């Protein structure tokens, strides 16, 4: 962890286009739009509402470091993703077919690209059958 | 199409804080135009209903005669019907069959009265209360709660109507020739004794007809208790049935909220793993920030999609059971 | 004698307009109108 | 502050066996002063209400005029409002807005009548029943049970009022010109036929107006059954809704008891393990007695915090299920 | 004729004072008044 705690702060204040210790939530709506997102101001104010645990909106990484210091791979956020398959499960066992996973992948929430969702179920359907099991996916999401 | 798809959301199935002001201050025009139309039959306040009420009725049918055509022309934004031949099945919707009858029949009555005439305006002015409650969201509740409970309703109406047909005949046999305290005979025919049966089986008790002979009072007592119960039954039946259907809509309305927030987590966690491969380098230096940033927003939305349940203390049968399996599962 | 007989038709249509004015507010303040998108 | 923090528990949200004697034998002074104030309109018992009743009213407003100022001065023991400018939002509490209206309006009416006058004392003596039921613990129940059940109540009141508006117009059309048995016409106007509609839709059946023509009796029969059901509905609806909210308070009131007895066990078990290190030796020889002594009292309190449940036989879906997991867990 | 007509106003206000005298005893004999301390 000693080799990443220095150069990350170069990207932390990179959105403000200056040297100030600011996460720049007002300028994040221009930085992400320059990247090609262009969100609304309601979702933009919702970003640092839970990302920045301080509460101001622009920070010298109390929680911008803690956002990096949350690996999202241990057993505290591995069952919450495993519950997201359970909302789609019918008749138990994690039955989810490639057609049903493509049906739910390109339709709801924040949709993926077709070049992403076409190959997303590829490593989770190595047997080629009609059941993309959740345990074969969270094992791929174990390093996420 | 954008010049027409927004009107279909402004008139039918409407939404937004100004649609309430449109569809309620039309109803508060029908209401005043009904109160002034029916304060004319008091024979002492009849001077208030002058001819300006009639011209306020003809401008009202002028308004509705283009309102129906606006809602007809703005109907082609639907997958169920398109064009002009398809839109006839839009006019099978019985609120529109009611509305067409209202506007054309009130126009026809206003034409012949301008070249018992004013009396027909009262019925076709009462009918305009029904056509501003859109979507039929009230009758769909009752027509399904009655259909779910068809067995008990048919049973108790059959038993109550059998008790009414039977025991309001024995009263007529006990009271066929007996006069009142004022010289008239109450139970003259069977229909008088049946008017009595309906009236006393629903516990009205007007008091025009009371059985005078002491045989008939006993039968009235027996049939009173033993059919007042079976006619007071459907109140409790539909009272359970209405409070059980709205709770069966606040299950699926929460389950419709849970699914896009159980999609926005998995579709974003795959995005957070796809950091290997989506100057082309520093553009990828910024996306690792946003794929970790919005993932936490999706994580908050998913925990706000299941923890607020609705009657929110419904975990009172499975308090320790949701934890007593997981701690066993960790071993 | 119909002295204050406007009060009854003033009252009952008021208590009907209240029970209508919470039925149109109950659909104006509704959230979505998607007919067939629930179980998919 | 102790000279003022105890008065705020003695007047508002009161507790203790003498607060009942204060706040009930004030109500049993309002009640006698109302019965004697309203036994004066009998025209034969009017001699009992002499001027000593009026002076018992002016000493009553003297008592309340300092009672309100005592409860105002004893309001600064609250975190919600302090001082003098903060205490104005204490006077937004509608029981206090009712009480201020009572004391000042009754004082104003007593001043002008001492230098239709006595009639105003009856209304501002009826109003003093409401202000001694403190905390508003009754209206908070009803205003939430109606809000939970807003859909079914709005639905059945809309259907019942639509049936009343519609079918009490057909009776007036069937009975516009028809005389009684005593020479008067019952259904003279629409308002007479609507008085009839409300009266017969709530099953009163006074008997002043009964439809005489045989067309109107059929409509009265139909509308009688098919709207008596929809007006008897809210009794069953609120009857379920009141017995389901008190059971939703006797869940959280038991869960508020369980937490300090699930704290007094863990905080004492850590104390029982901390025997290594808190003449300094024989003082530690005594603490091993007490840390084992009070731990058993905490153990008894925790088992008395979950075993008495409340309607205490609610384990009748999970009888063997609480044991069939644990014996599996021991293997 | 209002011969014993004090009895009705004696009775109904009594049966109202009973149903009030179990509503003030129901809050006097209450246990605590802590507003926001339950789920913490
Ligand atoms: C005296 C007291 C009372 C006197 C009498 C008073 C009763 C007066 C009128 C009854 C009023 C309402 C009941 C029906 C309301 C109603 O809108 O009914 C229709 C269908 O009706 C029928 O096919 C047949 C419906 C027959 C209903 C019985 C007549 C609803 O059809 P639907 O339920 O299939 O469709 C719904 C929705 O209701 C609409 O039809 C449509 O959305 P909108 O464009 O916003 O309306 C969507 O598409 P689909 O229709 O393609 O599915 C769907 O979201
Ligand atoms: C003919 C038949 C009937 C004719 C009409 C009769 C109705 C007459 C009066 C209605 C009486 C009671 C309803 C409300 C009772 C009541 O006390 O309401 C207030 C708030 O009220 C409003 O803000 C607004 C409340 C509006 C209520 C509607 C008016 C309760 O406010 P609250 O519930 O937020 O607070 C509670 C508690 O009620 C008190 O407010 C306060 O404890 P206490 O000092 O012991 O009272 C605690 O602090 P907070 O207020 O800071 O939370 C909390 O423990
Ligand atoms: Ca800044
Ligand atoms: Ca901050």
């Amino acid at each position: 962890t000693e080799e990443q705690i220095a150069e990350f702060k170069e990207a932390f204040s990179l959105f403000d286009k200056d040297g100030d210790g600011t996460i720049t939530t007002k300028e994040l709506g221009t930085v992400m739009r320059s990247l090609g997102q262009n969100p609304t101001e309601a979702e933009l104010q919702d970003m640092i509402n839970e990302v920045d645990a301080d509460g101001n909106g622009t920070i010298d990484f109390p929680e911008f470091l803690t956002m990096m210091a949350r690996k999202m791979k241990d057993t505290d956020s591995e069952e919450e993703i495993r519950e997201a398959f359970r909302v789609f499960d019918k008749d138990g066992n994690g039955y989810i077919s490639a057609a049903e996973l493509r049906h739910v992948m390109t339709n709801l929430g924040e949709k993926l690209t077709d070049e992403e969702v076409d190959e997303m179920i590829r490593e989770a359907d190595i047997d080629g059958d009609g059941q993309v099991n959740y345990e074969e996916f969270v094992q791929m999401m174990t390093a996420k | 199409t954008h010049v027409q798809g927004r009107v279909y959301n402004f008139l039918e199935r409407p939404t937004g804080w100004k649609c309430f002001v449109y569809h309620f201050a039309v109803f508060l025009i029908v209401l005043v135009c009904l109160i002034f139309s029916v304060l004319s039959t008091i024979e002492q306040y009849a001077a208030l209903a002058t001819g300006t009420l009639f011209w306020m009725e003809i401008v009202l049918v002028v308004f509705f005669g283009t309102e129906y055509v606006v809602r007809l022309w703005s109907a082609g934004c639907r997958s169920k019907y398109v064009g002009l031949w398809g839109r006839l099945r839009f006019a099978r919707k019985p609120i529109s069959i009611i509305d067409l009858i209202v506007v054309v029949a009130s126009m026809v009555v206003l034409c012949v009265g301008s070249k018992s005439a004013i009396r027909g305006i009262r019925f076709l002015q009462i009918l305009r209360m029904l056509h501003v409650d859109r979507q039929g969201g009230t009758w769909r509740l009752l027509g399904s709660v009655v259909f779910i409970h068809r067995q008990e309703l048919i049973t108790t109406l059959y038993i109550g109507f059998l008790g009414l047909i039977f025991s309001s005949y024995f009263v007529y046999l006990a009271e066929k020739d007996a006069v009142n305290e004022s010289g008239r005979v109450e139970f003259g025919s069977y229909a008088d004794a049946l008017w009595w049966g309906v009236v006393t089986v629903t516990t009205i008790g007007y008091g025009d007809k009371v059985p005078q002979t002491w045989v008939g009072k006993t039968i009235a007592s027996c049939f009173s208790v033993f059919a007042i119960s079976f006619f007071a039954l459907p109140a409790g039946i539909l009272g359970s049935g209405f409070a059980l259907k709205v709770q069966q809509k606040q299950r699926q309305k929460h389950f419709n909220r849970q699914i896009p927030a159980a999609a926005s987590l998995i579709q974003t966690a795959w995005r957070c793993y796809a950091a290997e491969n989506p100057l082309r380098e520093h553009h990828r230096a910024t996306i690792k920030v946003i794929r970790r940033m919005q993932y936490f927003v999706a994580k908050k939305k998913f925990q706000q999609a299941r923890k607020p349940y609705d009657i929110e203390q419904y975990s009172q049968g499975h308090l320790n059971l949701m934890v007593r399996i997981k701690e066993l599962q960790r071993r | 004698r119909d002295d204050n007989s406007y009060m009854y038709i003033l009252f009952v249509m008021f208590l009907f307009a209240v029970t209508v004015g919470s039925l149109i507010l109950g659909y104006t303040r509704s959230r979505k109108v998607d007919k067939r998108s629930d179980p998919y």
